[PDB]
């Protein structure tokens, strides 16, 4: 009820494998991951899962399309992956 | 000495609907289809909006309740006789340009059917998003007789259009107090939201069951002295320092206090005894 | 270096906000929030909540790819943390 | 420079421990409830000003009032050593 | 930036039947059969499918109730000509080529009457699988002025045809915005399914009846310590970790927890007492 | 390259056993029901980080307090063995 | 009643020889079995048989034209075989 | 209820550094601050906060344009920045 | 120095007036209150509300930036004090 101000977070894709992969890749290499062009992005807070939305940009300045509050059945999945 | 600055969403928006509106209402007036050109927001102060206005043109003033202040229209002399010819189906093809020639009977009576045409019509699409009544309180003639800021410095926003019917062209403006929108000046920043249903509330509380999974940094402080940084470079370790009796412990996170606590020895552990939430209201 | 083989989770981030409470209250399902990052700064990368590096997206083979552009730089860390 | 510095007043800010919690657990508790902090009994506490890392210490009641008394002076190495967790 | 990309299956097989359904009605209005030539379904911006509209050429509003928003249909100016020459009866050997000129009140009118019968076709087609009520709403002249996109760069859906009786040929477009369909992306996307009879959920509880015989591997958790790699790497065997106090077990299946339980010691093995199943709902 | 890793934390995990059981079973399943596991009593624990092999070890009770002791590195070629099954 | 990703099995055709027969058979060799072109296909999940169907492409991409829930009867005439 | 003269305040501004960045910044040198051009100022009384408003000059002299009583809401953030 | 790198709060502020609580019960929230120094006097500069030095804002880079202009000199802070 009583309110304070907190921390977000948003995550841009996970993938699994070593750090010498890009460790061995010099700055200015480019590596892509599960992240595609198109599918929505995720918000926590202090590290803890909230909603699903897209992120835009206005005035030079990111803004995210937030969807919908994430359910349980989906978050089980995310959290698996 | 007078500064503002911001970025706005929800007005141009509401300018763009409002020029449709608009464009569709000469239409059915004039039985010609219009175009609206709708100009980048101004924000400019009071004096360099009068410096820009092109004299002579008439200028009108709509009361916005209940908000104090009065609104400001103007229209150019060529709109007018491009639409008062249209009215009596003139090409256009032979224009006259009047300069310090105040308007007559009939002229000003045409400019009254533009300024109530154009009424309605910001009306109803302010009222789309935020019921504000508009009402008409006085044309003018020159703007230095509108002295409607407090100041000539005082910054004012400006909305420009370009309206064209055809071959025939014109330009007006719709310029406002910044005053006028201080109270809203949050909304107008933030852009438009729809849904607003029983369900979308809802959906603000599925987001609070969200929250309820949520990680929170307690800060416990004890003493909170004030010293002197010679004293602190003077400071060696083992120094001791004197304390007040600590009756009670806040506790914050990130700054906010939430409670106040008694510490106490527990399973050999620093521990505190919490007495009860802050409430500020 | 026996344990070298072992896949790790990285993580990358736009930016923060300082949000409280009320914010996301009146905040609909459906609203829009800035961050702190402006537009055309290279992303933060970290792993498993770590921080590591940052870096900049960009649309190579039809794919989000990010292109890794400085290293840990631990004067740089202890500054970044220091905030 | 450095003498025009030293007559001036600061503040310090001591803190007890750190445990991880949330706003259910916080709306669970109620009057008097008690709850512990990371900080074993006995550690010295940790001293900053403004939220910067200063030193450590311990409080110590030398005639009947509480009193802390510092033991360490944070060194760059450590000082890093103990953010980079 | 804005990207969008996807697969569809179901809306191809209704852009069929509504063609079908279209061409017969065309065939019972003017004593003719045509024929229609569906286009690949289109995926692009609102702006690039404006620059690739014919300029000129008539835009129509339908909204989509209760999703928000309108959907837009076209028609080509040769496929007016063609369709109200052949209502005369006219060969059409000899056709005219309008550019700029809007259409006569007669022309606007025979366009009703084909808006009219496309909205009943796609009506009866789309309510043949989903009840959504297609409502006229406003025609348009100018693609800048039918604005339904928040944005030029918002990825609309557009469905082409290629009608033509005899000789005489044209095109049309049906575009829709990606937005009035997101809420049901994922209909689009499936194929449509038939039956949906009683036994057909039973024929659901037999797939039921199959899957109580599955095979599951539990996974058991006692602790679960963040560290760092570089103790790991100077951990040696026979290294002890300290762990706190396990006071129950998660127990999940490729990492869905399914309940909680605790240990103890039963002939000889280590075995579980389980307290409960995780019920999310 | 190795210096900059070294000071990153990670996670772990330990399990117990494995069962082969079916929804039937577990939907037979009430409060209180007992279950056991193929890992035998007083049988070293696996030890995984994020579903990667690691290690071996057993709790002891060391100062009333729970600890896992860890007793052998996986070399390659009986973790390879071991996924062999 | 609680829901759970679980793993199939699709199972094409299934003979009775010795793995020499196709141990001399080199790379590049072709077997047939008892799958011949037409009958459908069944569905197992982890390695336990649900229903019949058969399997077709679309969009470059396998997709299962499942029929119906396997009975008991069959079920035991394909265990048996 | 008795009434007594006290001490106000009014600040221009806060920032985070060490006064050494200032220090070797002799006379003449230019700083800027938090406090930009068109926000409001706050207003304290023996160094305790009342209320936000601007500032303007009247006659060749200081005339603050007060606004509103500050909250506690945003007086907790503006003590935390 | 060894507590050299330690971020300081500054604190700059107009004028003051010596104002009885009988003035602002009848000042309302939009009224306006004068001060003591004159216009164009170069704004006093403080940090952790102890006096330090003085100096003027201008209008440079799009931001308020303060000039500054004296030093603490001791003899004056106590001239100061002295009032």
């Amino acid at each position: 009820i009583m309110d304070i101000p907190v921390k977000l977070t948003v995550e841009l894709g996970r993938t699994r494998m070593t750090i010498k992969e890009l460790l061995r890749l010099t700055q200015g290499s480019v590596v892509a991951l599960d992240g595609l062009a198109g599918e929505p992005l995720d918000i926590l807070i202090n590290g803890y899962l909230i909603a699903q939305g897209e992120v835009v940009v206005v005035a030079d300045k990111y803004g995210v399309r937030i969807t919908d509050i994430i359910t349980p059945s989906e978050r089980m999945r995310r959290l698996s992956r | 000495r007078r500064v503002v600055r911001e970025r706005l969403q929800a007005l141009e928006i509401i300018n763009e609907r409002f020029a449709r509106q608009f464009r569709m209402g000469l239409f059915n007036l004039l039985r010609r289809s219009p175009d609206i050109t709708v100009g980048a927001i101004r924000i400019q102060p009071y004096h360099e909006f009068a410096r820009n206005l092109p004299v002579p043109t008439n200028l009108n003033l709509i009361h916005l309740k209940p908000l104090r202040g009065t609104g400001l229209v103007v229209f150019s002399p060529s709109l007018v006789f491009i639409a008062v010819d249209n009215l009596f189906g003139g090409d256009g093809r032979f224009p006259t340009k009047v300069e310090g020639r105040e308007f007559t009977h009939t002229e000003q009576r045409v400019i009254n059917r533009m300024l109530k045409l154009a009424l309605e019509g910001y009306s109803d699409a302010w009222k789309a998003i935020n019921p504000l009544e508009v009402e008409y309180v006085r044309s003018e003639m020159q703007v230095k007789f509108t002295n409607i800021t407090t100041s000539p410095n005082d910054i004012v926003v400006n909305t420009p259009f370009h309206v064209e019917i055809g071959n025939l062209t014109g330009e007006f403006n719709i310029c406002l107090p910044f005053s006028m929108i201080e109270p809203l000046r949050e909304l107008l920043v933030n852009p438009p939201l729809e849904n607003s249903r029983h369900e979308d509330q809802n959906w603000r509380d599925n987001l609070v069951r969200q929250v309820q999974h949520s990680e929170l940094e307690l800060v416990a402080n004890f003493a909170d002295i004030p010293l002197r940084l010679s004293q602190i470079l003077k400071l060696k370790p083992g120094d001791v320092l004197p304390i007040e009796k600590p009756d009670r412990i806040i506790a914050h996170v990130d700054g906010v206090p939430v409670l106040t606590s008694q510490y106490g020895t527990v399973n050999g552990q620093y521990a505190l005894r919490v007495e009860h939430l802050i409430n500020p209201i």
